[PDB]
RNA sequence: AGGUCUGUGAUGCCCUCAGACGCCCUGGGCCGCACGCGCGCUACACUGGCGGGGCCAGCCGGCGCCCGCGAGGACGCGCGGAGCCCCCGCCGUGGCCGGGACCGCGGGCUGGAACGCCCCCGCGCACCAGGAAUGUCUUGUAGGCGCCCGCCCCCACCGCG
């Protein structure tokens, strides 16, 4: 399965097939933003999008049964805010793009809701499964 | 990236705005040395104008040099918010601007003119040298 | 957020039942807040921590140390058996230490031949003594003086 | 001054008919049921204090208690709470 | 104080640097960097080059440091 | 001598809610949502009744400025004294805190 | 007949609780039964200094309250509505030690 | 003759008692600043800073959807856990991308009421490991890293853990 490969891998070889593949693409308000309150400058790379992307779907497949609100998620993002002459706290990650992520994903069906919140189908598993098996060589 | 060598045009030091800039610095750095140019205003407008970013600043050719300037006067229209812009809402003509050096000390010095004429706490503040926010004295900040 | 003496974790329901029935050995490891259970039963040399290998896990240079059992005793036993383990409390380093523990109780427990459980024990525990005994000592209270166990607040006689 | 008006304009501006937050501290539905009158209490503001000694500073209004540290030490042992540890 | 360049001029890649480097077993980004007095990222720039032309060969890696040896002799 | 592109003559004579969203958060939220308080009302129209028609002394140091309230003297508390203050448009939308010093410079 | 009930008690001391547990399990096998189930101790805690003037060494007090609490729903359809009560009464009366019952 | 009559329907003797030291309202102040010192916090960098990703706690513990760069907001239900660290890259000894005080435009929250607290763009102070002098510490300890409660309309560089 995925679990079977490091995740360092299959993160960013699925980020590109993505991007090959139109699932997704980045919109327009991604050319001058930071991902949260505790970060200090944008981006270095032009295809950060693709890796959350990767990153989000891998953790909603982890997760199975289970089903991941938006905030939930940004909670796996955070970091530390420093600068401040005072002790540093954590704080959480940015939503916007977040939800654009999950209804990217959603309006394609690989990702379903419920009762509460969102979680896997069995095409996302499919397809996630097929990739990883194929890049296991 | 992957540019070792001295492109036959390199120019060792810069020179916009009445300031000089260095060519061994990558370039986004360069320009925070202009008075009114940061890191996020500067990925920003560059961006804009389709010119490398991890780039040394003394690779940086004039066609790519005047395009930026021509951003730096009118840069609403480039597609740049408002509230990326150093001020916001003028207290005379109401628009927004970004101003770069010598503005920024001619409008430092008529607000001060402004705060002193209407009679204001602050303004009376500022000619003895006091804090203008309500940070405490007294304690620290001796000699 | 997983607490070690939870019953769900204890009882391993993670398994559906009617493989949960497959599993005879039962096994704990621990150190600090950290435990770790074992179900081992009879297979080809196969292992796993979280559904995850022992190939991969996380912090890297410790990879040795978890695997340490294995090139001591010889592979033969492993090979024999497959095993699932889970982990569940505080630190990665911690985790690794129950983990090894476990592992090695577990493939104690295996062997029925009691002189050859405690010719093992001889081989094992001479390398090292927290393979089979638990590190007891855990983390100790603080006082109202200062801001730790026994350090105190700097005084100013003058 | 009954017979005392104003511009509309100066009407539509005034708070919307909204109960003031404040809403003082009833510790008991006993102690209240909702020329000088006109202002002799209109400044409304919780006023917890400890349903012993009437004191409004130190007060533990964890657990629902509102009880001052002072007044406390003493009556801790008839409610229950010990000292060990 | 000191100061050093982080673009070469031109022929003084090869008419040192690449010479120099060559007749070395052992190497590193900082060596380098305090040998011949050029910043680092030159340095990062250059070993790539010439691990692909196949003269080094990386020994040991990490993001903080890794060393070559020299494989012409 | 602009006040956000808008003419002072126009200034003058206008009305609160014209100008209120080419003001200040402040301002927008006691206004437009916590709205405003009986007395504050009654400082106002006594305003327009004696500009229709003798400096106004009070003790609400906490009033925002209205554009009518242009040229006028009105004597405020410092906890001691009343002090006068005359407005002109660039103290428009802000409190009678600010032209009303509580205390003294401190010399030595 | 069948109501689902559920027995509550809550206790600040650990000797009657578990002296009152035993009497009703006693009392309650044939109406049914009736296991236990032990909750998490919630513990109260307060720290006050134990000075009334704040002179001295600080020194601080530390107070709490343990409070225990049992749950036997296990009733359930097997008592009806006069049927709780038989037990309820035939159980000792301790002078403190709270008790609800719901179905 | 240590501290507490300013914790109390604990109190002796004095003082105040209808222009009140009682009680209630409106403002101001307790925070003001040429100066001496006590407990703390942040740093002086490569055994590091920035950007991206992977991952585990305990006293214990609440979440979805949609707007908004964010902080926050409108609706609707009962459900739920991090920093250091590890991996990949950029910077390259420059008071520099170390450090984040001060100041200039702007957007919001609490509240009857901002002088209070949060976020965004720009400006970018002292500081190169600290004199005479001095404090604390023996195993899950020192130190480093963060997380909860208390007081609380808002707010933790404090305090208990």
């Amino acid at each position: 399965s995925v679990t079977r490969v490091p995740a360092d891998v299959f993160i960013n070889s699925f980020a590109a097939h993505l991007k090959n593949r139109g699932i997704i693409k980045c919109p327009a308000f991604t050319d001058y933003v930071k991902t949260g309150v505790s970060r200090q400058y944008a981006p270095r790379d032009a295809d950060w999008f693709y890796i959350k992307a990767a990153s989000v779907i891998r953790h909603f497949y982890i997760s199975g049964s289970h089903s991941i609100g938006v905030a939930g998620l940004a909670r796996k993002y955070s970091s530390l805010q420093k600068g401040k002459t005072t002790p540093h706290h954590t704080k959480r990650a940015s939503c916007k793009v977040i939800r654009s992520i999950v209804s990217q994903f959603l309006g394609q069906k690989l990702l379903i809701a419920g009762e509460r919140g969102r979680h896997i189908s069995p095409n996302g598993r499919k397809m996630v499964e097929d990739f990883a098996e194929g890049l296991q060589k | 990236m992957t540019t070792i060598v001295q492109p036959n045009d390199y120019r060792d030091l810069l020179r916009m705005f009445n300031t000089n800039i260095q060519g061994k610095v990558v370039l986004e750095c360069a320009l925070v040395g202009i008075k009114g140019i940061g890191r996020r205003f500067a990925n920003v407008a560059l961006k804009k104008a389709n010119i490398d970013v991890h780039k040394r600043a003394g690779e940086l050719t004039a066609a790519e040099e005047d395009a930026l300037m021509k951003v730096l006067e009118d840069p609403l229209s480039h597609g740049i918010p408002a509230w990326m812009l150093n001020r916001n809402n003028d207290f005379e003509s109401g628009k927004d601007m970004h101003i770069l050096v010598n503005t920024i000390a001619s409008t430092h010095r008529a607000d001060l003119e402004r705060l002193r004429k209407t009679r204001c706490e602050r303004g009376v503040r500022h000619h003895h040298n006091l804090k203008v926010r309500g940070q405490h004295t007294k304690s620290t900040g001796r000699r | 957020m997983a607490k070690g003496n939870r019953r769900d974790l204890l009882e391993r329901n993670d398994i559906e039942v009617r493989e949960r029935d497959k599993y005879t050995v039962h096994t704990l490891g621990k150190k600090k807040n950290s435990v770790a259970v074992a179900f081992v039963k009879a297979g080809k040399g196969d292992i796993l921590v979280n559904n995850v290998p022992l190939a991969l896990v996380r912090p890297e240079i410790l990879r040795t140390k978890v695997s340490e059992p294995i090139m001591i005793l010889g592979e033969s036993l492993f090979k024999g058996l497959d095993m699932n383990i889970k982990v569940a409390g505080g630190g990665h380093v911690s985790q690794i230490y129950a983990v090894r523990q476990a592992i090695s109780r577990g493939v104690l427990a295996s062997v029925k031949d009691e002189a050859a459980r405690s010719e093992l024990r001889a081989k094992l525990v001479s390398y090292d003594r927290q393979l089979v005994v638990s590190d007891p000592r855990r983390c100790e209270a603080k006082k109202f003086g200062g801001r730790g166990a026994r350090a105190r607040r700097q005084k100013s006689y003058r | 001054r009954n017979l005392g008006s104003c511009g509309a304009e100066d009407l539509d501006s005034r708070v919307h008919p909204s109960t003031i937050f404040w809403p003082t501290e009833a510790d008991n539905i006993n102690l209240a049921s909702g020329m000088r009158e006109t202002e002799f209490c209109t400044h409304i503001a919780h006023k917890r204090e400890c349903r012993i000694c009437g004191n409004y500073n130190s007060v533990y209004r964890k657990y629902g208690l509102f009880i001052c540290r002072r007044c406390f030490k003493e009556n801790a042992g008839k409610i229950g709470f010990v000292k060990l540890h | 104080k000191v100061d050093y360049p982080t673009l070469f001029a031109d022929e003084a890649a090869m008419n040192e640097a690449l010479k120099f480097i060559k007749n070395s077993k052992c190497i590193t980004h900082t060596q380098i960097c305090e040998r011949l007095r050029v910043s680092v990222a030159l340095a990062k720039r250059v070993m790539r080059q010439l691990v692909k032309s196949g003269d080094f060969a990386i020994v040991s890696k990490s993001s903080r440091m890794t060393i070559f040896k020299n494989m012409t002799k | 001598p602009n006040f956000r592109g808008v003419e002072v003559e126009k200034l003058a004579t206008m009305k609160i809610t014209d100008i209120l969203p080419k003001l200040n958060a402040r301002c927008r939220r006691r206004i437009g949502k916590h709205g405003l308080s009986m007395k504050h009302l009654r400082f106002v129209n006594k305003l327009r009744l004696r500009r229709a028609a003798k400096i106004v002394r009070t003790h609400l140091r906490d009033m925002i400025i209205f554009p009518e309230m242009i040229g006028m003297t009105v004597s405020v508390y410092n906890g001691r004294q009343f002090i006068p203050v005359e407005i002109k448009p660039p103290m428009v939308g802000r409190a009678l805190r600010e032209y009303s010093m509580s205390y003294k410079i401190v010399s030595h | 007949m069948h109501q689902k009930y559920t027995i509550i008690v809550v206790g600040k001391d650990l000797k009657l609780v578990e002296r009152y547990v035993k009497s009703i399990v006693k009392e309650g096998r044939a109406f049914g039964i009736s296991g236990p189930c032990r909750a998490p101790v919630r513990r109260l805690t307060i720290t006050t200094r134990k000075s009334p003037c704040g002179e001295g060494t600080n020194t601080w007090h530390r107070f709490e309250l343990r409070m225990y609490k049992r749950t036997f729903w296990v009733t359930c359809g097997g008592n009806d509505i006069s049927t709780i009560l038989s037990k309820t009464v035939v159980i000792p009366g301790i002078q403190v030690t709270v008790e609800v019952e719901e179905p």
